[PDB]
């Protein structure tokens, strides 16, 4: 129904325990069956990215990757719910420079921000905190 | 691994791990007190370590019942015999100053992480409203010189409330089973301290207001309320589905919810008035008296085991009890007592008219 | 031999037991019936009452002293005790009676009952006074009537009540008196 | 912190222990609703403070029931241990039977139709929500309301007609003798003493109507 | 948001519009076709003045009708023809005989396949679709006698009030069948009456009681129109009340939203007006 | 279905999946529309009858498990 | 027609409208409580069918084009 | 309306009389006070009124009373916002009226 | 909702407007079947709430 | 919807009571008398409790 391509940016939206981890689950785990078997150069390396959320989430995520085998593709990021707000801020952003080093040498990447929500409410932290005006929902300009 | 409550919503529904985060929110009045109350009768008897009970923000009446009724039980004992008391409790309850709210769950934390770290002991941590620690930061945050994030809370909201909840987990050396009880300000599910809270949490009962002004309790939404454990390979696929299918049923029926409203069950599919049958069943077969609401009540407590549930909701969702009434499953523990209940409503219609009594000749005696 | 009397008393037994206890009993024609035939009463002396009817209007509901109804074996007369009968109507004019004054309904078939209680039942399809026929109408539709004969005997057997009610509707209307 | 205003407030309404004196302070604080919206900020923060509620209702009041309260959103169940014996005796039928009363709420022959089989409970919830109402300014001795009630809630006005249950109980205080109150209140229960002279002494009574 | 609420207002709004112009439809369907339905019962009762009232007779092959209606806003009716329909068919059923179902009005036959499929064998649709007359119902009856059964069982809505519609059962037995039979006590009670008909009384008693099919076949769907439009009066009515009792709960939701929408943004206002303040 | 859009549509799936999905994206939406005509139980001329089971059919081809990709 | 206020009212329109608008007005709020039913098959009693049609040609009455006042 | 209520207070205290005082639109009262309060960099209360609203609506209610010398009544026309009688300014002045008069079409 | 009927390009055709949509600039044959179709279309959209 | 004609004797009494009581509810005022002539009421309490 909604086919993803190899360079798009598809957003998983709905509400809580809906199945959105699940669905970017299912798309790291597809890319380990297909990784180990064709040439090369059309594997998908994956990087997923664990803001905001709890470190047993992550833990069982970790356990889950590596009982399928997934996890030697898989890079995890992962900036947890008791880590500071700049790292759950900028856990996107090093999630990308490392899955950028698959883009930019040939190779074929994947990554998942999850909880792209949260690393707002970061972001919205660090900048009321460092006292810059508010705006819709006082999340920053 | 499973923690059978023996509540039937509880454990059918949303069933609780046994070494998980677990929270029940509710909207002021909606009972999750008392079924935390019930979560102590039913699993910290059974439970063999130690229990604390971390009172954050809440009455200290209930403060002064518990510790009686905890006396009473002989969970806690004083004086020379006080080596065998299982339960801790930390109170920091609604009299306090905000200092004191704000920081008396790392102080119920530390006693339970005490036990799970050097003792090596599995924790039991019931905290009562969790959420009085995000309401009391956000009320000494207003005073720090900070700027307000959304509703007014704190900007800091969602690192203080994952720089507690991170220290409550069970380890490589020891379990935590902590039930938390969260607030939701004016029913409000989307207020950013429930939303928040909803991250940290393995088993979330989500209570509602609606289904207690049907006189349903305990008010669990059975489509608001999730577990991790609701899985085909921890639980067994012949529980998945069935909570599966009750959910289905309870969401086909609220899908024809303003239909009935305003044209009448008299007009619906004979395939649907079937399902909102079923479906009116089902959602009385949730309802459950407890042991800790017979002294407001009266009918006495029913703890049901899970396999009783799972074997009576088979029944009702295949057809095998179409005939007994709605309220025959009312407030009844097991799918026996609804028989024992449905013929019982068939008496009692026949013993109106079947004697007259007077009393003669006592006037003497 | 009635050793089998089926009966609305007698339904509700059977019905009590087999059909469920939630439905009240359901209603029987007979429930709205105040009036009967083997019971006797209804007369009074010269009197009886008549009870002309069409499916689309109730005609005459009152009490008359003679009717004279046009039977397949010609007119006939009813008295106040009259014999119990139940007379095959062919088409004709029903007369009322309820003293010196009558009133004149050209009727189009149908039945006619008296029953042993002398309550009279003339039950017809339709039944138009003869100031609402025109008799120019009539002539010409029997010239139709009487013209077309065709061999497929179902139409010949609609021709033949054609014919019959034509004729004696325009013998009803040279028949002032 | 307008939690902790009213919160540090109504905590100080106590029944403190016998190593201090043994004394109470009862609250009743009030709250004024919305269109009768109780899921309001402030409603909804001193719900979670207070033990029960006493819910007014702008329909019942504006259809002559005062004291107008919602018995079915109504709870106390602190004070529901210290009830008066012999009250806690008849009000658990009386809320059951009331309770069975709200099952025939706007569909007596509002809703859809008539079974016609619970009359019985529909004449019977209509007298129980009128032995209910009360004036103004005169409040009942509790062993006058419960010998009220129990000449609601026993049968003992069933033939009475709905619209005179205001005089039928007035009547019944005032002619039932003046003892029975003093024992009632006395031993502070319906003993097996008593029921008996209650019931003998509540068919001697003439209730009006009918 | 705050909009979606705002349109629903709107749709319950026209909802309830609509219902209460469906409400003073069906009362006038109902004031127009109360004097048909009173004109027509006169010729029913001289025929169970005559023939009497027998239901509970022994059959072997019986047609039941159940006389239900076509539109599907009537609030009752046709599931309580639907339950007495059988309940009267597992009643008089116990003697291992046939039984041909019939119903009049296509919302009896999206009832009537799925609760007895095995014996249902005619449906009889858009029959009030202007009027119901009698040689229409004379039409419906041939078709029942195109079966030969012994007895007809009909199912219909009697209008006794604009609020009461009590379900009744007429019954009409075939002539030579059980007609002469049911009349058997001390020789005969039909023998009486003087037959002054041209053949002899097996032709009498047919025309009879094809006549009295076709009368409580005319009454009935008369009867069963007038309570169906006097149901969906009703239905309507009812249905009015509760897009009433929806559209006061559902603004009273909008003033709240609405409210708390004018605090939040000015709340969000001033809080960013005091950072730079 | 409805709500989940996507940029590329075409030229970025699988060709075969391309020749059997446009026919279950159009039939999901023929599905979809006859929804909220299924409160009254009229059943038009076996169409408004036909996809509310053939849709129904697809849309439960298309649940699956978890953790187990195809 | 109906949320239209003016408050200075009647007292200041044409003395030759003032007498014929008051019944147009009136009518128009007769045509406007009476609006659900222009949309129906079933005719009423013809106390409202006579009302919808009148009010009909009035609000084709006050149809006006642009740049083209009277 | 406070001077009004002055002009008021003079026939109560000094002549001793039962006068009347029409507050025409006691809600333009309240939005004119709302605005006052803007003004001055008060923060709005809950929808935009201000903080002071019932203490502003207090302070001239309060002095339509009945004393021993005379009395004050008033007649109080009553603007309700967005048809919305929970909306702060009406649910406010609804606690000090005693009387309700309904003017219909 | 234009779109979720599969109806591209998505063009509300009541709520859209133009200067040039007047007899005097388009032509008035060409105004009168816009303003038939756009007349058609929101009595469509009043019948829609009666249909359903 | 039905008609006054199938109205209750009862039905109809508290129709001629209410028609009679909102037309008693109606009183010309002393302020109007300066141009519609029909002078105006002062009427007292005691007169208007024992009239209705
Ligand atoms: N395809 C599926 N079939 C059955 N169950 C599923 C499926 N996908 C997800 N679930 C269940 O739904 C629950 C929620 O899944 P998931 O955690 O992926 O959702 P989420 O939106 O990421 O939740 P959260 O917001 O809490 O992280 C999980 O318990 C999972 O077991
Ligand atoms: N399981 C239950 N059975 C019966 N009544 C209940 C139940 N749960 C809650 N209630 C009613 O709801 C009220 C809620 O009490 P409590 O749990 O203290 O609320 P809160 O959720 O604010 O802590 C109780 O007084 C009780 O009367
Ligand atoms: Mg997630
Ligand atoms: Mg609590």
């Amino acid at each position: 129904l909604v086919p993803i391509g190899r360079g798009q940016r598809e957003l998983i939206i709905g509400d809580r325990q809906t199945g959105k981890t699940a669905v970017a689950i299912d798309a790291i785990i597809h890319q380990k069956n297909c990784n180990e078997q064709v040439p090369k150069a059309q594997r998908v390396y994956c990087v997923y990215v664990a803001v905001g959320q709890k470190r047993s989430t992550v833990a069982q995520l970790v356990k889950l990757f590596t009982q399928t085998g997934a996890m030697r593709y898989t890079i995890m990021v992962s900036a947890t719910a008791s880590d500071a707000a700049p790292l759950q801020f900028l856990a996107p952003y090093s999630g990308c420079a490392m899955a950028e080093y698959f883009r930019d040498t040939g190779k074929h990447g994947l990554i998942i921000y999850d909880d792209l929500s949260k690393q707002s409410v970061a972001y919205r932290q660090m900048s009321l905190l460092l006292r810059r005006p508010p705006g819709r929902e006082a999340f920053p300009g | 691994e499973i923690l059978v409550t023996g509540i039937k919503v509880v454990d059918l529904l949303a069933p609780y791990q046994r070494g998980g985060k677990i929270g029940l929110f509710g909207g002021a009045g909606v009972g999750k007190t008392v079924l935390i109350m019930e979560l102590i009768n039913n699993v910290a008897k059974a439970h063999g370590g130690f229990s604390v009970f971390a009172g954050v923000g809440e009455r200290t009446r209930e403060g002064n019942d518990l510790y009686r009724e905890m006396i009473e039980s002989g969970v806690i004992k004083l004086g020379a015999e006080r080596g065998n008391s299982k339960c801790t409790l930390v109170y920091g309850q609604m009299n306090e100053p905000p200092g004191a709210r704000a920081r008396v769950a790392l102080t119920g934390l530390t006693v339970a992480e005490y036990f799970r770290d050097i003792e090596g002991q599995d924790v039991l941590l019931f905290v009562d409203n969790i959420f009085r620690f995000t309401q009391a930061n956000s009320e000494v945050s207003a005073l720090l010189g900070r700027i307000p994030s959304a509703v007014g809370y704190q900007p800091t909201l969602a690192t203080d409330l994952g720089g507690l909840q991170e220290r409550i987990t069970t380890t490589t050396k020891g379990s935590i089973t902590s039930v938390q009880a969260v607030y939701v300000p004016a029913d409000d599910l989307t207020d950013p301290a429930p939303a928040t809270t909803f991250a940290h949490l393995d088993a979330t009962t989500v209570l509602s207001r609606s289904i207690a002004e049907l006189g349903i309790y305990p008010a669990v939404d059975p489509l608001d309320s999730t577990s991790r454990m609701l899985n085909p390979n921890v639980i067994g696929a012949e529980h998945y589905n069935v909570a599966r299918g009750v959910q289905k049923v309870l969401q086909d029926y609220k899908n024809l919810q303003d239909i009935i409203a305003i044209l009448g069950m008299d007009e619906l599919s004979e395939e649907d008035k079937l399902t909102v049958a079923r479906a009116r069943k089902i959602q009385r077969f949730l309802s459950q008296p407890f042991q800790v609401a017979e002294v407001f009540t009266g009918t006495p407590g029913k703890y049901v085991d899970l396999a009783d549930t799972i074997s009576g909701f088979q029944g009702v969702l295949t057809g095998k009890y179409d005939d007994l009434p709605e309220m025959a499953f009312y407030m009844v523990g097991d799918i026996k007592e609804v028989k024992e209940k449905a013929d019982k409503m068939a008496k009692d219609i026949a013993s109106r008219k079947e004697a007259d009594n007077k009393k003669v000749s006592e006037e003497l005696k | 031999e009635a050793a089998a009397p089926a009966g609305p008393k007698e339904f509700t037994e059977v019905w009590n037991k087999k059909a469920p206890s939630t439905l009240i009993v359901p209603e029987f024609p007979s429930n709205y019936t105040a009036v009967k035939a083997v019971g006797e009463g209804q007369v009074h002396g010269d009197a009886f009452p008549v009870n002309f009817y069409t499916p689309h209007s109730i005609l005459s509901q009152a009490q008359k002293d003679t009717v004279v109804l046009p039977g397949v074996d010609g007119y006939f007369g009813v008295k106040a005790s009259h014999v119990p009968t139940i007379a095959q109507l062919k088409p004709g004019v029903v007369e009322l009676h309820s003293g010196a004054e009558s009133e004149k309904f050209f009727v189009s078939g149908g039945f006619a009952f008296v029953h042993p209680n002398g309550v009279t039942d003339i039950c017809v399809l339709e039944a138009a006074t003869l100031d609402q026929v025109d008799p120019a109408a009539v002539k010409s539709a029997l010239a139709a009537a009487s013209a077309a004969q065709p061999t497929d005997e179902f139409e010949q057997a609609a021709n033949r009540a054609a014919i019959e009610l034509y004729s004696a509707l325009e013998s009803a209307v040279e028949a002032k008196a | 912190d307008v939690f902790y205003l009213h919160s540090r407030l109504l905590e100080r309404a106590a029944k403190l222990s016998k190593e201090l004196g043994g004394g109470s302070l009862t609250a009743f604080p009030v709250i004024e609703t919305q269109a009768g919206d109780v899921s309001a900020y402030i409603a909804t923060n001193v719900i979670s403070i207070t033990d029960g509620q006493i819910f007014l209702e702008t329909e019942l009041f504006y259809k002559g029931i005062r004291p107008a309260l919602n018995v079915g959103l109504s709870v106390s169940r602190v004070g529901s241990a210290a009830q008066f014996p012999g009250m806690k005796q008849v009000a658990g039928t009386l809320k059951l039977e009331l309770a069975q009363y709200r099952e025939v709420a706007a569909f007596a022959q509002f809703g859809s139709d008539l079974d016609a089989a619970t009359q019985y409970v529909l004449e019977r919830g209509a007298r129980l929500t009128e032995m209910l109402k009360q004036k103004q300014f005169a409040p009942i001795p509790i062993e006058r309301q419960t010998v009220a009630v129990y000449a609601a809630t026993k049968g003992f006005l069933d033939k009475v007609r709905v619209q005179d249950i205001v005089a039928a109980e007035e009547a019944v205080i005032s002619q039932v003798n003046p003892a029975v109150f003093k024992i009632l209140k006395a031993n502070g229960k319906i003993t097996p003493a008593l029921d008996a002279h209650l019931k003998a002494e509540l068919r001697k009574v003439k209730l009006p109507g009918a | 948001s705050n909009q979606a609420v705002k349109q629903r207002i709107r749709a319950i709004k026209n909802i309830g519009k609509i219902t209460k112009a469906m409400k003073m439809v069906a009362a006038s369907k109902m004031k127009n076709a109360q004097i048909a339905v009173e004109q027509s019962r006169g010729l029913v009762d001289p025929f169970v003045r005559l023939f009497g009232d027998f239901p509970a007779v022994n059959s072997n092959k019986s047609v039941v009708v159940a006389v239900t209606s076509d539109k599907g806003l009537c609030g009752g009716l046709n599931s309580n023809i639907t339950k007495y329909t059988r309940a009267t068919l597992a009643t008089t059923e116990s003697e291992g005989k046939d039984v041909v179902v019939v119903s009049i009005g296509d919302k009896g036959r999206s009832q009537l396949t799925r609760i007895e499929s095995q014996r249902y064998q005619l449906a009889i649709a858009d029959t009030y679709k202007v009027r119901v007359t009698f040689g229409q119902a004379s039409l419906i009856v041939e078709e029942l006698i195109k079966h030969n059964p012994q007895s007809y069982q009909i199912l219909f809505n009697k209008f006794r009030s604009a609020i009461s519609f009590k379900p009744t059962v007429a019954t009409i037995l075939s002539p030579d069948l059980l007609e002469k039979q049911l009349e058997d006590v001390t020789g005969n009670s039909l023998d009486a009456y003087d037959i002054e008909a041209s053949h002899e009384r097996s032709d009498v008693l047919r025309d009879l009681t094809e006549f009295h099919l076709g009368v409580t076949l005319y009454n009935a769907m008369l009867e069963n129109n007038c309570s169906e439009h006097a149901s969906r009066m009703s239905a309507m009515e009812n249905s009015t009340k509760s897009a009433g009792e929806m559209l006061g709960k559902l603004t009273l939701d909008y003033n709240r939203k609405r409210q708390a929408t004018i605090t939040t943004e000015l709340i969000e206002i001033i809080a960013g007006a005091s950072a730079l303040m």
